Order: structure tokens, then sequence, then C-alpha cells
């Protein structure tokens, strides 16, 4: 753009080196798409995710999660709980994630967690599901490129995203970009009710609470760190539904955040001021 | 009838340092660059 060559005109030397490795067939159509999408309070999302995980088995799915510390969190979790998953985070050794990705690729079934940012880079096979359980960082490239990898080369599979009922002008941009939703609804009662164990285990375990307070602050930090601000505002974020669905009975402290002139006051001209 | 002047108070002698445009900033409009300070 203009203002990236006004950053390479400010920042680098007269002589620079310019190297071009990009696709130029972008099959960023707008037509031959469907996004769809789920709604679900926050204090029972992972609940819902965790009941689609055991609902679902047999079957390929990719779930996306906005940081590597919930990643890490939630496959100890899904450890405890007894739900068999694959987890590719920034922790680990690049050789284990490899081996991983690759078990993952050449399965019949499985799921496998990872970051949204960390599978921009990364050959996503053909799966049934595509899950963005936490609000997506790209959200034109997430529809656009994550539907297209999700509808896969044969059979079709499907992109389902989980919303919350403040971040529904979301759907108004699905509607100005006239691109096709589908809403899936669940009943209340096929939702496995693991509150109580995961609150126990939360409480009792010193890892598992390490791990689910550095995956929420993660998560409210990602959130308010977020280019959609107006879809996805901390703000109008309830803290203690979902610091309950990270498994806390109280929400641990975080920070959402992080006239007239003087009278007969004139403009420094001098001075120095460190 | 004349008058004749016999002093009252204050001998005191005002070395010019600067003059500002503004109420106390502003720009600079008169420094005096002779002022040796104490």
């Amino acid at each position: 753009t203009t203002k990236v060559e006004d950053l390479a005109r400010i920042s680098l030397r007269p002589g620079p080196l310019y190297i071009n490795v990009d696709e130029e067939k972008k099959y960023s159509t707008v037509e031959g798409l469907e996004q769809g999408y789920v709604v679900v309070e926050a204090d029972k999302r992972f609940l819902l995710l965790f009941s689609f995980l055991k609902k679902m088995a047999k079957k390929k799915i990719i779930v996306f999660f906005s940081s590597c510390n919930s990643v890490k969190y939630y496959s100890e979790l899904l450890q405890y709980i007894d739900l068999p998953v694959l987890d590719l985070h920034g922790k680990q050794k690049q050789q284990k994630r490899t081996n991983t990705f690759f078990e993952f690729c050449n399965a019949k079934s499985g799921t496998l967690i990872c970051t949204d940012v960390a599978a921009r880079g990364l050959d996503i096979p053909q799966v049934d599901w595509i899950v963005q359980f936490d609000p997506p960082d790209d959200p034109r490239d997430y529809i656009h490129r994550v539907g297209r990898t999700a509808r896969g080369n044969n059979g079709k599979g499907r992109s389902l995203l989980f919303l919350q009922p403040c971040e529904l002008g979301f759907l108004a941009h699905l509607k100005a970009a006239k691109v096709p939703v589908v809403e899936y609804d669940f009943p209340k009662n096929k939702i496995l009710n693991v509150q109580s164990q995961l609150e126990k285990l939360i409480s009792t375990n010193y890892y598992l609470n390490q791990s689910a307070k550095e995956g929420y602050r993660s998560y409210i930090h990602a959130y308010a760190s977020h280019s959609l601000r107006s879809v996805f505002d901390v703000h109008k974020l309830d803290l203690v539904k979902v610091a309950k669905s990270f498994g806390f009975s109280t929400p641990p402290r975080v920070d959402i955040t992080l006239g007239r002139r003087a009278y007969g006051s004139q403009p420094r001209q001098g001075g120095r001021y460190k | 009838t004349d008058i004749n002047l016999i002093e009252i108070g204050p001998r005191f002698v005002l070395t010019p340092i600067i003059i500002q445009e503004g109420s106390f900033g502003g720009p600079i409009l008169y420094e005096n660059k002779r002022f040796i300070s104490p």
C-alpha cells in the first residue's frame, strides 16, 4: 500500500532489495461459500464444545483458539476429562508439532486443537468440521480462506463459528459481504454437564489452576487487542461468565484497558524534558 | 510657591532580563545579552 511504501521509505535505506514470494491466484470469491454459526452464551461455551467434541467422535475436527496458552490449558483439561485430542501450541518442539500434524493428517478420525494464527501457515487436510471457538483474528481471511479450506476438495465439510449473544453484529457483516449463513441450534438437555467436575479440578490442581488463569488472561487480552472492536468489544463481555467457562467461581483479576487547556498557557518553545 | 522633594522609600534597581509575548510563556520578544547573574 501507500502507507507500507511510506514506512519503507522512512525506515529502510535508499537502496532496498525487493523480493516477491506470493501466489497471484487468490480465490477470494464472495458467492461460493456457506458459514455456519452457533449462538451460545459465554458460561456454557466450552461445555458445548466438549459436548460437540464427544458427539462428533469418529470424525475429523479442527478447532481454532485465540491463544497458545488457552490451547495448552484445554489440552491438559481434555487429558484429565478423558477426551483424547492432539495439540499444536508454540511451547513445544517444532519436530513434535510436525509429527503431530503429520499423524493428524494421516488418521481416519480424531481432533486437533491449535491457534488460528498458528495454522494460518498450515496445509489444512480434508476435515469434516472446522470450528472457530474463539473470535477470529482476521475475519476476512477467516471467512474466505478458512471456509474454502473447510469446504474441501471432496464432499463438503462445514465451518462452524461460536458466537456469543453480544457479537451478533458479525452476522450483519455477513449480510454486507453477501455470504450465506446457516444457524445451528442445540438442545439444552444434550449438553454434557461437567461443570462441577471442572470446578473441583481447577480448585484442587495447582498446575491446572495456573493454566486456567493463563488461558483466561490470554483470552481477555487477545479479545481486547481485536481489529473488529465494534463486533468484539471487551467492555460488553461478562467476565464472571467467561471465567465460569474457564472453570472459576470468581473471575481472576485482569486489566481490560491494558475539556479546557490551562489559563495563560502558551505552547512550549524551549527547554529539555527527559 | 515652589516645591522640593524629600525621598521616602524604596531605592531599587531593575536590570532587564527578558520580555515575553505570552502571559507567562510564549515566544521571547526581548532578550538582554549583557546580564551577568549573581
